[PDB]
């Protein structure tokens, strides 16, 4: 008839075992239900417990109902950052011809990456054209630092993410901070948040390798054929010319 | 039994539950975690077979995908009149260093 | 493992499948029966006319006929781009072809210069 | 599965609207539930067989009405200002296992006025070079700013094609003047590439962003465009800006053809004389 | 006390009898579908006042309903009759079930559905979906002690139970591919019996489409076994402790039947509680009908030549009644 | 789509084609008018090829109703556009100069 | 790094013939 | 029925409205109201063409929903740089043989002779 | 790196030229 969740917050490292607690007041109920939420994108339902189960396991998660006690457990077996979402408990009746079911408040959940090499740096976005604002980039700093709004109202600082490359397994966290402002420098964006000592500002003046933009050349078939014709063409060159050389000397 | 692989930003990777066997092709490059292979660059015309165990209720039977790009990076277009125009070009420009050889 | 065979020229390519011979082959291409005008089967090849990339490029298997199509275990993934009258040659070929053709004009050079 | 429509939704005050609930695996138990920020996710009128209907926790405002076991409207006749919240269908079984199912929600909004609203303006920032000379991986980040109400939705396009890999997106908009009560969104969104693939010129990448507006039967009469629903794009080509590219290639071999062909008509011209000019002697 | 959660999912010729309970009834058994029409006729016009019983069954899914110098008639129609057929009149241990019928009628937009609740052999609880009520409607003398929540909780149940024949009666229709034009009616049976130390020994789910047994995959899968057993060994139980307390009065009063012979040979008994009963002529055997009140009746015969009707005894057997 | 011009464009692809977006029963097209290409129900897009040839023309599809709105694409790849900075006009001064050189000095000595 | 058949390597195919021709000259 | 009749000269474009002659015409892009742009007796001038923001559909009208044409047009163009087909080949070339020939007439003409 | 195939040929053909009109010359 009620039910609470244990403890409506939680924030770990990432490979680290979850425990979930739900309780509920009134015992005599046919159902068990968990629910996955991200911040919107509906409900999607985890799990099913009857009344004549005590275990219930789905791939990485499994879950146990005490009934006697009014308890149910959610084990979570090494966490991906992939989790961070509110879990919530729901439970239907027995009696009473309603069907009601009585939802919990939910657990918020919070996994952070685990950064190998990490490597603050704080680079600048070149401006384009049809805007007035200039943007900073935070990026790359371990997952124990953590920024602030900004002190001024002119300077909007988002808040750190994660970001996964697929392409090649990459994890990062990143932050963004732009405005109008006549001097937003990035030299002194992130000020209001304490980051790193050895964070990594790029020198203003620009230096590029062209031995990497080699890497990325290709071909198409136009410009084969192209190439080709080129090459045909001095060889026909060459051809007239030779026959046009030995008839001038003829005539010496 | 799908043996599914992915496209992300012009390279060709093979995904699977588990460890991954190569059979005669690319051998390409395994990352950081073993279930996943990297098959290299989407224009090299990656051409192999690969193979894979199954899991849970697919645990165990084999699967095998064979992985074939034919990406036109080395083609050019010549209908039959082109290449007929090159020729005739040629071949007349080659009587013309026989006959000039012939005026000396 | 007989690997599957592909044959592909112009905008025309062909599928064989050896696994089994004596016919009894129907070809299946991402969940969808294929080949029961520009889609032909034989009895060892499939045939597409007018092949496309972006349509036409996924999974192909055999089954083989008198089976079921969950029963496979050995599938094709080909993506391919084609042009009217397009000819893959390598850079070998072109070196050959650019020798022969010097060659055979030095050739008929001799020939005339003792004429 | 249970689709409900509309995504997104505006409503002038005093307006109606009716939200559509439906399933095709002829569920017997259907609900409404509305859910609000920070406060729970409260009920609205049940309904276990067709034609009857009953009270949930939340009932005043609202209609809802059942004669097929497919469908469920929910109606409101009268919009308000307090109705503002975003609305889940729940179907479910009655004792085959007791499981429920929800829809994907519906997002509600209502205006005292349509003055307020703007369509969102999107900008396109390319990587820095001391990104890419430090970490050989590039970040685009697309800004979408100064749109309301939020019914937005924000991807990326890669030649064509939807990105779901290395894109991360804001999950909270952040307002313009957060001191007062409501002022234009603004969100960030970012994509991470490596550098091999941002510095060819080919690549074409593309940042999309959706706006559920207006829709044509609302008056309109400002100066202004009227804004209704659109998308709004903002594009940028790959580019090296460091050396040697295919295009570069493709402007020189055309120059040498050009010379060439200036060249082989010079040279059969001449080719004429002291050929045109031995056959007469 | 019905069952909450709810897992989805030939013609038999009427036989009529006629009589006046005390020394005017027509009692109708073994037909099916329950499209029947019935009168009774001849003080030269038709009778006003005409009421039957609640519609249910036995356990062959088929079902028995009755009605109740002049002389009088019973007029019986159903699809099984050609013609309407006239039958004349002549004056010279418990358990608990849960009967659920539902008809499907081509056109209207409510079939037609009606549950019945039976006790030994006594109906306690009436709903008709065509009745204008709406709501689970006791008539029975012993079960007004309780309260109203009670009364809702049942409706809110057999609404739901009639949801679900709605459900799957055309689910059926789909699966033996019938078409919408004809009628057919669904009919489900559930229930539970006790001993005489008031615990439980047998239970009974049995279903039938149109009067041909189906069923007593999708089941297997909705783990259907262990809630239903549950059910049955729990809440029956304890409920039916409680009618059977609080209908100690009526339920259990041993009704001690009286005897006649006539000729003219007939053994006749009359006014025993239970319908259980046995007639034995040291033959042909008919259906026991009730009086109305209650009360049962039941009659059996021999036919001997003239003058030797006196060498034949009947000894009638019951459990009210100690010897034969 | 109300007012007709049921006829779209898709442009962006790995390769330079251009393709051509109209039931799926049976699609008939239309470049000024005349039939020029039939179309499947498994097959959705119309080609045209590379995109460094310019590809322009009027265009309408249709499928069971009286055809669609026409359609005018237009397209531009200078692939033979030339940027005419210092470098290209000194190195074609320079060619030809040297090359009418020569050939006057040949021309010269034959007199 | 896909050249295909515009590989460099091609271009002094050509010049190649060229140089043999003008060393033949030298021996003057 | 009459087409789009476009003009590109190195950064600037200008388009026409063949159709509905006399009466008033706007313009759209990509479905907003457009009118460095200039619009002015049935044509429309656009000024330093940059290829990304200005490359779509086009519509001229006198609503723009049943209007009677659309445009969708794509061109990048290069400064200074003028496109080049076959034809301007032959005239390049031929202007080439011309004035080869005159200057090589007047070297014959000195050598021999005088 | 055309280019230098370009400029590769321009340089070897003046070769060329010259060496034939020494030739000549001393013909
Ligand atoms: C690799 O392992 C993963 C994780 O176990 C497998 O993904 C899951 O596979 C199961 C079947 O083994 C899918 O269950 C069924 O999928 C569909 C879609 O819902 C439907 O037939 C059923 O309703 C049922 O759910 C499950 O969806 C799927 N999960 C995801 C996220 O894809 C995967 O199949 C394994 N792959 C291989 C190649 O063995
Ligand atoms: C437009 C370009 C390709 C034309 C140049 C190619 C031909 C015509 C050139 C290349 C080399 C030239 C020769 C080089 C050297 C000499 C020796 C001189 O004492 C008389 C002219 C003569 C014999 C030249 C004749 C013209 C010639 C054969
Ligand atoms: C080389 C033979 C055939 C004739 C001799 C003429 C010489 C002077 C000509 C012929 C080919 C010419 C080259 C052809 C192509 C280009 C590319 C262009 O962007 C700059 C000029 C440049 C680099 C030319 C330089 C001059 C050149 C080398
Ligand atoms: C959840 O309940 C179990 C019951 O034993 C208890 O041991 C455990 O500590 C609880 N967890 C939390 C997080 O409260
Ligand atoms: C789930 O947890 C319970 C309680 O710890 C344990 O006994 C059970 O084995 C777990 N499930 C699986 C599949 O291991
Ligand atoms: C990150 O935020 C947490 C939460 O309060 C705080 O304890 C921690 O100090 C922050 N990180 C740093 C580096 O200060
Ligand atoms: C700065 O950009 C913001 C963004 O809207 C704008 O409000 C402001 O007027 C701009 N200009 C100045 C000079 O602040
Ligand atoms: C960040 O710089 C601003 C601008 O100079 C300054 O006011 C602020 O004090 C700096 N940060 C801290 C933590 O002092
Ligand atoms: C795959 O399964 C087979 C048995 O079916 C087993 O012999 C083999 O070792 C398995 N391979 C892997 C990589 O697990
Ligand atoms: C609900 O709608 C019905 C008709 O569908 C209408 O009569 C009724 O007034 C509405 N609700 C209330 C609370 O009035
Ligand atoms: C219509 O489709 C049929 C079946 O594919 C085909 O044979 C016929 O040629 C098509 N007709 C037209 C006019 O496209």
């Amino acid at each position: 008839q009620e039910v609470t969740q244990i403890p409506a917050a939680l924030s770990v490292p990432e490979g680290e075992n979850l425990v979930l607690n739900c309780s509920f007041t009134d015992s005599a109920i046919y159902n068990l239900q968990w629910f996955r939420q991200d911040p919107g994108k509906g409900l999607t339902s985890l799990l099913l417990i009857q009344s004549s189960q005590r275990e219930q396991t789905s791939g990485r998660l499994n879950a146990s109902l005490d009934k006697s006690s009014g308890r149910s457990t959610l084990y979570i077996a090494a966490s991906q950052p992939g989790d961070s979402a509110t879990y919530l408990c729901a439970v239907r009746p027995l009696y009473g011809g309603s069907y009601i079911p009585t939802f919990g408040r939910g657990t918020s959940l919070i996994v952070h990456p685990y950064i190998q090499n990490p490597d603050p740096a704080v680079y600048q976005l070149r401006d384009s054209k049809s805007s007035d604002k200039s943007v900073c980039l935070f990026t790359d700093f371990d997952s124990q630092t953590n920024v602030s709004q900004s002190k001024d109202s002119d300077v909007y600082i988002t808040d750190k993410t994660v970001l996964d490359m697929r392409s090649m397994d990459f994890k990062s966290n990143s932050a963004v901070a732009w405005s109008n402002k006549s001097d937003f420098a990035c030299a002194n964006a992130f000020n209001n948040s304490i980051i790193p000592e050895d964070t990594f500002f790029p020198s203003p003046e620009s230096s590029c390798d062209v031995k990497l933009v080699e890497k990325s050349f290709e071909t198409d078939t136009n410009l084969n054929f192209q190439n080709l014709s080129v090459i045909g063409f001095r060889i026909l060159l060459l051809k007239v010319a030779g026959f046009n050389l030995l008839m001038t000397l003829r005539l010496w | 039994f799908k043996i599914p692989i992915e496209e992300l930003e012009d390279r060709v990777f093979v995904n699977c539950n588990t460890s991954i066997t190569w059979v005669e092709g690319t051998v390409g490059t395994l990352l950081s975690d073993i279930t996943r292979l990297d098959l290299g660059k989407r224009i090299l015309d990656p051409r192999g077979i690969y193979r894979c165990n199954g899991t849970d209720i697919y645990k165990d039977k084999e699967s095998t995908v064979q992985v074939h790009y034919r990406m036109c990076q080395s083609c050019v277009e010549l209908d039959p009149a082109t290449v007929a125009g090159i020729i005739v070009t040629d071949v007349i420009a080659t009587l013309l260093l026989a006959l000039g050889v012939f005026c000396f | 493992q007989t690997p599957y065979k592909v044959s592909i020229s112009g905008t025309t390519v062909i599928l064989t499948c050896p696994q089994y011979p004596g016919s009894e082959i129907l070809w299946q291409h991402n969940d969808k029966n294929i080949g029961g005008k520009n889609i032909g089967s034989d009895e060892d090849h499939l045939s597409l006319k007018e092949f496309s990339e972006l349509e036409q490029s996924g999974y192909y298997v055999c089954y083989p006929r008198g089976s079921k199509p969950e029963d496979a275990n050995f599938y094709l993934y080909l993506r391919a781009r084609v042009c009217e009258n397009c000819m893959e040659m390598d850079v070998m070929s072109v070196a050959t072809i650019v020798i022969v053709d010097i060659c055979i004009t030095g050739g008929l050079l001799l020939l005339v210069y003792y004429w | 599965g249970v689709t409900q429509t509309p995504k997104f939704q505006v409503l002038k005050t005093g307006q109606s609207m009716t939200l559509q609930c439906a399933q095709d695996m002829n569920h017997e138990y259907m609900s409404w539930y509305r859910q609000d920020p920070g406060m729970g996710l409260r009920l609205i009128h049940y309904s276990v067989g067709a034609g009857i209907t009953d009270q949930g926790e939340v009932p005043n405002g609202y209609n809802v009405s059942r004669s097929t076991t497919e469908d469920f409207p929910l109606r409101l006749l009268s919009a308000a200002p307090s109705q503002t919240s975003v609305y889940f269908c729940a179907s479910s079984y009655v004792g085959n296992t007791g499981e429920l199912f929800f829809g994907e929600g519906s997002r509600l909004t209502v205006l005292e006025d349509l003055k307020n609203v703007f369509p969102p303006e999107v900008a396109v920032f390319e990587p820095s070079e001391a990104e890419i000379s430090h970490t050989q991986k590039a970040t685009l980040v697309c800004l979408a700013t100064g749109f309301y109400p939020d019914h937005v939705e924000l991807s990326w396009w890669v030649n064509g094609k939807e990105v779901h890999s290395g894109v991360s997106t804001d999950p909270q908009p952040l307002k313009e003047q957060p001191a007062l009560n409501d002022s234009r969104y603004c969100l960030s969104s970012r994509l991470r590439v490596s550098a091999t693939f941002w510095q060819n010129p080919r690549n074409h990448f593309r940042c999309q962003v959706q706006f559920y507006g207006l829709s044509e039967n609302d008056e309109w009469t400002q100066d202004r465009a009227k804004p209704v629903t659109q998308i709004v794009s903002a594009e940028a080509w790959g580019r090296a800006d460091c050396g040697f590219t295919s295009e570069s290639y493709q402007q020189g071999v055309l120059s040498a053809t050009i010379l060439y062909e200036i060249l082989l008509g010079k040279a059969t011209l001449y080719a004429v004389l002291v050929s045109a000019l031995v056959l007469m002697a | 006390s019905l069952l909450m959660w709810i897992t989805q999912v030939i013609q038999r010729t009427p036989k009529i009898q006629v009589y006046s309970r005390h020394p005017l009834n027509c009692y109708v058994s073994g037909f099916h579908p329950s499209d029947i029409e019935v009168d009774l006729l001849k003080n030269g016009e038709r009778i006003e006042k005409v009421e039957h019983s609640d519609l249910s069954f036995s356990k062959d899914w088929s079902f028995y309903l009755l009605y109740y110098k002049d002389e009088y008639a019973c007029r019986v129609n159903h699809v099984t009759l050609s013609q309407p057929k006239i039958v004349k009149w002549d004056r010279d241990s418990h358990s608990m079930r849960y009967f659920f019928t539902s008809v499907s009628r081509p056109g209207r937009g409510e079939p037609r559905f009606i549950a019945v609740g039976y006790v030994d052999d006594t109906q306690f609880v009436r709903f008709d979906s065509d009745a204008a009520s709406q709501r689970m409607e006791p008539r029975a003398p012993w079960i007004e002690q309780e309260g109203p929540e009670y009364w809702d909780g049942e409706t809110r149940k057999v609404k739901a139970h009639s949801q679900t024949h709605r459900v799957d009666l055309g689910t059926l229709r789909g699966y033996y591919n019938q078409s919408e034009a004809g009628s057919h009616t669904v009919q489900r049976m559930y229930g539970c019996d006790v001993g005489s130390d008031w615990r439980f020994l047998r239970g009974y789910h049995q279903y039938a489409y149109d009067g041909k047994d189906y069923i007593a995959h999708k089941w297997e899968a909705a783990h259907v076994a262990e809630q239903l057993r549950a059910y049955l060994e729990g809440t029956c139980v304890e409920w039916l402790r409680r009618y059977l307390e609080n209908g100690k009065e009526t339920l259990q009063r041993t009704d001690a039947p009286k005897t006649h012979m006539t000729h003219h040979l007939r053994c006749w008994a009359l006014s025993f509680y239970p319908a259980e009963i046995t007639l034995t002529w040291q033959t042909e055997l008919v259906e026991t009908r009730p009086a109305g009140d209650g009360t049962f009746q039941k009659w059996a015969a021999v036919v001997v030549p003239s003058g030797q009707e006196q060498r034949y005894t009947c000894h009638v057997q019951h459990e009210g009644l100690p010897k034969p | 789509i109300k007012g007709n011009h049921l006829v779209k464009v898709y442009d962006y692809q790995e390769d330079g084609s251009v393709l051509l977006t109209c039931e799926a029963k049976n699609i008939t097209w239309f470049k000024d008018g005349k039939m020029i290409g039939f179309l499947t129900e498994d097959k959705k897009k119309w080609n045209l090829g590379s995109n460094a040839k310019d590809p322009r023309g009027m265009y309408q599809c249709k499928g069971s109703q009286n055809k669609s709105k026409p359609l005018q694409v237009y397209y531009r790849m200078c692939q033979n556009c030339i940027e005419l900075n210092a470098a290209t006009i000194s190195g074609f001064l320079f060619a030809e100069i040297v090359s009418i050189f020569v050939l006057a000095v040949g021309v010269y000595f034959i007199a | 790094q896909s050249f295909g058949l515009l590989d460099p390597k091609l271009c002094y195919l050509l010049d190649g013939i060229l140089f043999i021709y003008g060393v033949i000259l030298t021996a003057l």
